[PDB]
Parts: C-alpha cells; structure tokens; sequence
C-alpha cells in the first residue's frame, strides 16, 4: 500500500506531477486520485526524472492538494468495447454519461495501441455514394477510406457531417461510432435525441438493436479529456473492425480539437513550442492517431472527420498536417457560403484520390475535370469582371462566365437535415443523375435556363421544373382582391368575442425567489484559516 | 550523483561524533540570540516570496487546493493557480502594489466563490462578488463556485421557448431561444450594447405579464469597460426599473486583469442560480474580446508560450467552458435555462480573427452588426445575410414565424437584386418592385434605442409591411407609419395575437380590416 501509491507533488492546471516512492508507472498508464470529489484519472505522459511522473488529468484539477494519494492501475485507460456499448454514450474514460446503467462489455480494451502493420493494409477503392452533388462529382468518397471535411467556423461542416450520417449511415448496414471531440454539448444532445427517434439508438431492453455508439468529449471538458476522447472513440471502432470483423463508420467531429487540446497541455509539459505556437510533436501526435483509423484486411472503417481551420487559415499547421492523412478532403469555404451556396464546398480545393479514370470511369472523370476547368477559368476572370465588368469580355469568355455561374449554383443542394431551418426539403441526388446533369451544362444543353433555376435543386429534371415556375411567376403575381376566405361574416366571428375566449392566467407577484433558498450568513470579516486549520477572522496587520 | 548514491546518505556513516555532540549544545544558544531577526516559520499559512506582474509566489501553504481563494493580510484575494513543489503561484484579484515580500498569505479553504442567491438581484458587484454600489453587503445570498462544469448531454433538452429581445430586427430574423447562446459581434460603435440593453429592458416589461415561472432574470457582465459607462448603465436600468431583475457585474478597464478574467465566470455563477432553480437567466458578457485580452495578459506574465495573435493555446477553452454553461436544462433538473449574449468587438469588420472565430465555433448563432449599415442610419445595423439563429428558429413566436418567412425572403431578394445593379444601367419594373419593397422593410426594421417593442406589436407591424398596407408611403414616413399602424388598430387585436400565439384566420382578416382603416402619413 505504501509503494505503487504515489502522491501529488505539483499541480499546474491540467498537468499533475505525482511522485512514486518506488516502481514508477509506465508511460500511458492510468492513475486514480483518491479523495477527489469526482473520479479523476491521470494518464502518465512523461517520467520527469526524480521518481516523478508527469501526467495529464482527464477531469478538472481544482481541488487537488500537494499530498494527495494516487494509486496506479497498472494499465492504460481501458474502456468498454463490444456490442454492449452500442446505443450508449461514453465519455473519455468509458463511463456512461446517458444514465442508462452500466455498460455491459464484451471486453475492456486500452485506448492506446499501434497502427495496423503494413502487411495489414487493404488497397481497394470502391465508391461511397453520398447523395451530395459536389461530393459525388468532384471529390468522391472511398468506401473504406479516410474523409476530411475542412472548415472555418460556421461554414457548414457539422451540417455536412450530419447529412452524411443521414445519407450514408443508414444504407451502410454496419455499426457507426460517433466520437464527438470538443464540439458543442447542445449538438451532442441533438444527435442523441434525433437518433432515438430515428431508431438508430434504441433504449431499454432493445438496446442491442442499436446501430450507433456515441463517445463525447465536448468543449466544456478540460484539455486532457478532449485530448484523449478521440482515442476512445477509435477503440470502440477498432473493436468492431478487429474482433467483430465488420464495417464501421467513424464520424469524428472536430479532430482539430484533439490537436488543440494537446497544444494547451504541451505548454505545461515544459516543451519548446513549435511553429505558430503548437506542440513540437504535432505531426506524430496526429499521425499516431490517424494511422489507427484505417481499413485493414479483417474489417473496414469509413472515417469522416471534420477538421476546423483556425482563422480561415489552411496553412495553419493543424489543418496543413491533416491533409496528408486523408483519401478525400472536402474543403468548405467561407466565400462560397457568403454567395449562399450550400454545402459551401470549394470545388477547386476539394480533392479525392477516387477522381481517377480507372476508378470511377471515364464518363464521370471527364465531367468532373470539365466542371473544374470552367470553374478555374472563371476564377481567372474574376479580377477583370470586378474591375471592367462583363462588358469587356470576349463572347467566348462570356460563355465561360455564363456556364460557370450555372454549375456553381448547380453544385449546391438542399439537405434533409437543413430543412428544419431553411424550409426547403432535401434532395438525395443519385450519382448517375449528377454526372448526366453536369454533362448537359458543359456541352451546352441548358444555356436556355436562367442561373437562378440551378440554385438549391436536386437534379437536372428539377432545374427545368424550377425554371418553368420562375417563368410562370413573372406572369402571375396578383389579382387576389376578394371572394377568398376573408369575408367578414362567413368564417369570422366578432373581434370582441375573441377577447373573452382568452384564458386569462394568474400572475403571482412575488417572483418565487425565496421558496427553497437557504442563505449562508456571510460574515462582516474575511474568514480565513490559521496555522492549525481553524476558521479564524483575518488578523489585523500587513 | 544518482539517488541510489543519495539515499545511502539516509543511514549514518560517520563513526565519529566529535562535532555532532559539540554543536548540538551550542545550536540552541546560537538561534536564541537571533530571534528578533527570524520571521516566525510558516507551514499551513503562506509567506510571499516574490510579487510582481500581478502574480505572487507564496512559500508555504501546505494544504491549499489548486485554484482556491487565498487571502493576503492586506485583504486582497488571490487564487492558487499552480501549486509547485516549493512555492504556490497565486494570481492577485486586485492591485499587486499592496502585496509585499514577506506578507502572510492566509487560506480561506474554498475554491473561488461568489455570492449567489436572490439577494444579489439588484446590485452592482465587482469581478469577485463584492458589491460596489455602496448600499451595503449582499444579504440573502450564499457562496457558489465560479468554475462549475457545464451540464452534460443528458442534463439538457432542446431549445423550445423564445426569449423576446424586443429588438425588431432580432426577434423577426434572428430569433433567440431561451437556452441558446447568441454572439453579438461587430465593430466598435455599432450598437452591440444597445441590442443587449434593449433585451434587458424588455424582460422587465415582460416579467409583470408572465406567471412567475417564465420570468427572465438578467445579468450584465461588463469586462474592460469604462466605469462611467457602467455607472451610466446602472442609472438607465434603475430608471427603467430593470435593476429589480438585473445583476450588474463590473470589472472595468482600470481593474486588475485577473478580475476582468474572472468577472464573466462570477456573473455566470450568479446567473446559474436561476438556471438551477427552474427560473430563466439572461447573461450578457459585454466584450468577451476584452476578457480574452485580460487573460492574454495573465498568460504572458506567467511566461506561457503565445500562439496566434499572441493569445494562449487555451483561450478557446477560456470561452468555451464559459459559454457551455448557458444551457436549457431538462425537466428532471428543473427545466431552467440560461441564455447568453457574448459580445465580441471586431477590427475593421474582420470576422476571421482568432477570438471572433473561436466564439463563432462555440455559440449557436451570430448577430452581425455592420459598420456601413450603422453609418447609413439603419439601426440596429443587423447584417441580415450573415446573422444566424438556427437553434432559436423553430423556437420563436408562431405569429412572427408566419410573417417573417416572407420578410427574410423579400430581404433575401433585396440583397440579391441590389447585388446586380445599384447604379442606373437599366431598371426593370419587377426589380423596382423589389427595391421599393426592400427599402420598405429595411425602414420597417430599424427602431430606436431603449424602447423595446412587445412581440404582438412587432408581428402586426411586419404583417403591415410584408403584405400591402405600406406601399403608399415612399420610404420616409414608414417610421411614422408604424406608430400610425400600432396605435390606430384596435388594441384588442394585440390581445388575441398574444394569447393565441399565432394569427388565426379569424384574426387574420380582422387584422386586414383594421389595417385598411388606419390613416397613413404618406398621402
Ligand atoms: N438602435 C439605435 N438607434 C439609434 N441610435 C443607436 C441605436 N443603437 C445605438 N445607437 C447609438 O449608437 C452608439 C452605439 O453605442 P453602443 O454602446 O450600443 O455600441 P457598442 O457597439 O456597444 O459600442 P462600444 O464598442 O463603443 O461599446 C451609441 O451612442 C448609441 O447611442
Ligand atoms: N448545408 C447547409 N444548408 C444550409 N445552411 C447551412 C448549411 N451548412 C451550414 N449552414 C449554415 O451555416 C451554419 C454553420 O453551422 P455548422 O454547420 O454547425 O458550422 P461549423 O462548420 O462551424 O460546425 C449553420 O448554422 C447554418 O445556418
Ligand atoms: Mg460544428
Ligand atoms: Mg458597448
């Protein structure tokens, strides 16, 4: 009980130093702190050198005293994995935070492991149809690949990642894991409640028929919990890939917050900071996590990760390092969103490795490369169109600006998760309707239609449905004077009879503020503790 | 020099005691002649080793909790940030010029507290809960921690109820739900406070008309402001009667940077009294961009490595752990709520700055206040194309939701048509309907300060504008046509629209009838 039970030696925010009198814990070991108000586990990060470990708190450290007993659990953070974890919400240390009882577990896996080996990789590319036009055309997603959605605070990468949950994750037929890393807790409640009414999560005795397990380390957590909750989301996804042997969908909302939480911690671990202010170990910290999120020869993980870009800077080293770890990068722009185009996907900055004529076919590939060619040549014109206007263009170039304004609107589409605030019902567009529709605008079959008919429509059947409506409206606009339902006697009572049908409510006048409240009698003096711990008034000197 | 060689020096290895026995009889006489030169030793108390930059290094304090109130013998509070092996670094809640090296540091035994309760309502307190309005101590109150963790996923529910701002552009286009945090972001001098003050005045008008459980108790946190601005604001709340429901937490520009850093957590803890007891709070953090500058000062004076714009790495966690406490609680937790309005000042309209984009990633919507619309007299200068409220939409007034769908759309066309041709190339008759209706609705939405409008007078005024009833007036007397509308219609039509919530078809053509017998000033 004396050795292998260390004591808290110093506390600097999220970073605790524990001194062990003998047998130091290994690096990445979990350490419980005895006598804290909540369960405080500490993950050993460094051996400092004088029988001291430096460790990271997975909860708050306000309350730690410099003698507090710390027991070593002899192993890393081990979280419940299995089919019993489906339909549950876990935090970083595997505790259920959904009040549904304890998580019955097939196994309790540590959240730290190595990547699958090079002999364990699987090199197969089949497409993942998402129903999104700009995605399925220009940067198509791979069915076992890594997908990154790059965004700059309000450009739409949570709406896009909830749309992929809506489109892909129901027709997938496998298990999903949603690791929420450092995002809003309101959004964790929204997804959890909307999965219960979708039947993706089933509560009670039918819990085993759930298809999704949630791991949440949201933005109220201390930076140790947000730095490790991506790792316990993968461990749940890796059990379904390795042991259960099946196809998983991992959705990681803001994998940037993993990098940012290690950057809050790294200042206090005594490290010289790297470029912009990040950890010196940014690429290997992120690399060690991302290399675990792969498709192996035993199972598949289709990983969609939102990547926040800070201050809209794509050269920031946390977005810039992530780009190499992904098979498909969907870059969402702020200027595209200010033109009202949603999803705000930059068509000339989003990239897939599936855009290859031997993978998606030459008809799909030539449309995507032709769409990108007129959008690029239009971008080359925008300096002149701003200054000189379109009147100074060649009419060869005016056909570019006319077509590229049309496909820019046609890349946008309504979402079935955005209908609750936009009003417009959402359109799943099939891949064959995407390819044929943009091929028509490139050849010139739809230069008749105005450029606003292409805006927020499903496929090329519906731009003709919307252009007909636009033409029809410009003719019929008014002549609704009377002989409608607004007659002052048919459907309508007296106005003063409606006053009396109001149920008048009673108003209580007293504000209800002192019904249960108990007031601490605060003293007229600052109450302090003397050398013997006694509650004493503040003595009188300086 | 390893510890294997140093822990051999535990066991005695001298075998010759001719100097141990000698000085053991002369040491206590030696110390006794130097006792007026010894400060008394310190183990559970503290003694200040170094003070400067607003950080004290305190020897001793063997059993301080991390992050608890310590009290200097000068009477100043501190907070034990880092407990080190040899000292404790405390951050001084006040002026560090009154702390000396050698001063006693006393332990209060509690993590940092503010008085919360019903008796903090009405008062002007500082960043630590000590009242500065001069009218006594806080009574009918109890202490609560300022660093509570936000409620989790299962302790929350969806945002259902509307928080009426009384601002016409806000409650129509960017409507605020009742557990929702909403950023007010704009340049200097753009009406950012005026939107937050009109919300606080408006809740006073509604608390005498709701049955005690739907009462909003506002809290205004002023970080980094001038003390004359705060005193002019307390006078405005006192003369409108809004201080009966308002707490005013003030850490001004002359206060210490740890007081300005702590003041939004102090005020959030006072507003979390109403969230936790089933009531409803409204917290305003005026210049949360000034609270990050105060925290950047403390982090650089603690010699922590700066990142982008020299802000620390955890300046996101500074604001995210704060604004996450603005929640709508579930019904087993009382159903209470707290809605936040952070204010971020922007430099030259640059929304892609560091602290601005941090709070956009935290909050649920924005109210962008454009400098260019504010110079044209369109006040509140609400950038309609950029201001969002997605949590508060489908939680708004059902009558306003009927008429503002056309209002947002006719403004959506108005921005799109004005994007094409503002200078007179050629004017269509269809697009000059849009510029005639768009300038109608823009003059409709601009309202003047410190007079928030009820939501039933606000639905009717937009009903009179998205429909006909105002196309006669050009653009100029539309402000005078609104009180021509809202005073000349029968005041019973505001009572049925309030009590039903929406425009029934019985009230629909009644209100068409009252809007045809109002006399419009443009004739
Ligand atoms: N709706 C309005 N109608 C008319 N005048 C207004 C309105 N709102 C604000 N003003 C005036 O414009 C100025 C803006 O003041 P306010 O304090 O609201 O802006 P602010 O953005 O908080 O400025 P600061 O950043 O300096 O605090 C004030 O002088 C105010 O009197
Ligand atoms: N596909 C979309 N359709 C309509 N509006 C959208 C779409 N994507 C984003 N938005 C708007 O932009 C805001 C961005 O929100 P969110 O997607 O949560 O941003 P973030 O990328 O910061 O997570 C949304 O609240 C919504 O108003
Ligand atoms: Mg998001
Ligand atoms: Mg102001």
């Amino acid at each position: 009980p004396a050795i292998d039970a260390g004591y808290v030696s110093q506390v600097i925010g999220p970073v605790v130093d524990v001194r062990f009198d003998g047998e130091l814990p290994s690096i990445l070991s979990s350490l419980e702190v005895e006598g804290h108000s909540v369960r405080l586990v500490l993950e050993v990060a460094q051996h400092m050198g004088d029988n001291t470990v430096r460790c990271i708190a997975m909860d708050s450290t306000d309350g730690l005293v410099r003698g507090q007993k710390v027991v070593d659990t002899g192993s890393p953070i081990k979280v419940p994995v299995g089919r019993g974890t489906l339909g549950r919400i876990m935090n970083v240390i595997g505790e259920p935070v959904d009040e549904q009882g304890p998580i019955d577990a097939a196994d309790i896996w540590s959240i730290h492991r190595e990547a699958p080996e090079f002999t364990e990789q699987s090199t197969e590319q089949e497409i993942l149809v998402t129903g999104i036009k700009v995605v399925d055309l220009l940067a198509p997603y791979q069915r076992g690949g890594k997908i990154g959605l790059f965004g700059g605070a309000g450009v739409g990468k949570t709406v896009l990642i909830m749309e992929l949950i809506n489109n892909v994750a129901k027709a997938h037929g496998g298990f999903s894991v949603f690791a929420g890393v450092g995002e809003r807790t309101r959004e964790g409640n929204d997804l959890y409640r909307e999965m219960i009414e979708s039947g993706v999560i089933k509560l009670g005795a039918e819990r085993g028929n759930s298809k999704c397990t949630l791991v949440y380390g949201q933005m109220n957590e201390p930076p140790g919990a947000r730095a490790r909750v991506a790792l316990t989301g993968l461990t749940v996804a890796e059990y379904f890939r390795d042991i259960e042997g099946q196809d998983v969908l991992l959705f990681v909302d803001n994998i940037f917050r993993f990098t940012q939480a290690n950057s809050e911690v790294s200042a206090l671990l005594g490290r010289i900071p790297s470029a912009v202010g990040y950890q010196p170990t940014l690429a290997t910290d992120l690399g060690g996590l991302q290399e675990r999120i792969t498709t192996t020869t035993k199972g598949s993980i289709t990983s969609v990760q939102a990547v926040y870009v800070p201050a809209d800077d794509l050269t920031d080293p946390a977005p810039a390092t992530t780009f190499a770890h992904l098979d498909a990068t969907t870059v969402l722009s702020r200027s595209i969103a200010e033109l009202g185009i949603y999803p705000a996907v930059d068509p000339l900055d989003s990239t897939s490795r599936m855009l290859n004529p031997n993978v998606i076919g030459a008809e799909h590939y030539n449309v995507a490369r032709g769409v990108q060619k007129v959008l690029q040549d239009y971008k080359n014109l925008q300096d002149i169109i701003a200054i000189l206007g379109m009147d100074e263009l060649s009419e060869e170039d005016k056909l570019t600006v006319a077509r590229a304004r049309k496909i820019q609107r046609f890349l946008s589409q309504p979402f079935q998760v955005a209908e609750v605030f936009t009003g417009t019902p959402g359109k799943y567009v099939d891949l064959a309707d995407t390819i044929s529709g943009f091929q028509g605008v490139l050849t010139g079959k739809y230069d008749d239609l105005p450029e606003m008919a292409f805006y927020m429509v499903g496929d090329i059947k519906e731009v003709k449905e919307k252009a007909d409506k636009m033409a029809k409206d410009i003719a019929s606009r008014k002549e609704a004077d009377n002989k409608k339902v607004s007659e002052e006697l048919k459907d309508i009572p007296s106005l003063d009879k409606l006053v009396s049908e109001i149920k008048e409510v009673v108003i209580e006048e007293d504000d209800g503020l002192e019904e249960d409240f108990k007031a601490e009698a605060l003293s007229s003096e600052t109450v302090v503790l003397n050398e013997e711990g006694k509650s004493v008034p503040l003595p009188k000197k300086n | 020099a390893d510890a294997k060689a140093l822990d051999e020096l535990r066991k005695p290895k001298f075998s010759s005691k001719y100097l141990i026995q000698h000085v053991s009889q002369k040491l206590i006489p030696a110390v006794k002649e130097w006792e007026k030169s010894y400060q008394p030793p310190v183990i559970h108390l503290g003694r200040v080793l170094s003070v400067g930059d607003g950080i004290a290094r305190v020897y001793g304090l063997k059993s301080v909790q991390a992050g608890e109130l310590v009290c200097f013998d000068s009477g100043v509070k501190g907070m034990a940030l880092n407990l080190q092996a040899d000292h404790v670094g405390v951050v001084v809640f006040g002026n560090d010029s009154v702390i000396h090296q050698g001063d006693l540091v006393y332990r209060t035994g509690q993590i940092v507290n503010v008085p919360i309760g019903p008796g903090t309502l009405g008062r002007v307190t500082d960043g630590l809960g000590q009242p500065i309005d001069g009218k006594g101590p806080l009574t009918n109150v109890r202490s609560s921690l300022v660093e509570v963790k936000a409620p989790g996923i299962i302790a929350r529910q969806s945002v259902r109820e509307p928080l009426f701002t009384g601002v016409k552009a806000v409650d129509a286009l960017v409507p605020i739900g009742r557990g929702q945090r909403e950023l007010i972001i704009g340049d200097r001098q753009t009406g950012k406070t005026a939107v937050a003050i009109d919300a606080i005045i408006h809740q006073k008008n509604c608390n005498e008309q709701v049955p005690k459980a739907q009462r909003v108790y506002c809290v205004y946190v002023a970080v980094g402001q001038k003390r004359s601005t705060v005193a002019q604001l307390v006078k405005l709340f006192t003369q409108t009667g809004a201080m009966r429901y308002t707490i005013m937490v003030s850490a001004t520009a002359s206060d210490a940077a740890p007081l300005q850093f702590l003041a939004p957590y102090s005020g959030c803890a006072m507003a979390e009294y109403f969230r936790d007891t089933g009531k409803h709070g409204l917290i305003i953090y005026d210049d949360l961009s000034k609270q990050s500058v105060a925290y950047r000062q403390m982090s650089l004076l603690l010699r922590r490595p700066p990142g982008r714009e020299a802000f620390p790495g955890d300046v996101f966690y500074l604001h995210s752990r704060l604004l996450e406490r603005a929640a709508k609680l579930s019904k087993e937790l009382g159903g209470g709520s707290l809605t936040a309005f952070p204010v971020i000042e922007t430099q030259a309209g640059d929304v892609s700055a560091y602290i601005a984009t941090n709070v956009i990633s935290i909050t649920d919507g924005q109210i962008f206040l454009e400098t260019e619309l504010f110079y044209k007299g369109i006040r509140p200068a609400l950038n309609v194309g950029l201001s969002v409220s997605r949590v508060g939409s489908a939680a708004q007034f059902p009558g306003m939701k009927q008429v503002a769908g056309t209002l947002k759309l006719e403004l959506a066309q108005y921005r799109e048509v004005a994007a094409f041709a503002q200078f007179g190339s050629d004017l269509d008759a269809a697009t000059q309907y849009v510029l005639e209706r768009g300038a109608r609705l823009t003059e409709m939405l601009k309202q003047k300060q410190f007079a928030p409008i009820p939501i039933e007078r606000q639905t009717v005024a937009v009903y009179a504008a998205t429909k006909g009833f105002l196309d006669k007036v050009r653009v100029q007397d539309i402000v005078a046509a609104e009180e021509a509308v809202i005073s000349q219609v029968n005041p019973a039509v505001f009572k049925i629209l309030k009590a039903n919530g929406k425009i029934t078809p019985a009230l629909d053509a009644h209100l068409k009838a009252e809007l045809r017998k109002v006399k419009l000033p443009g004739a």
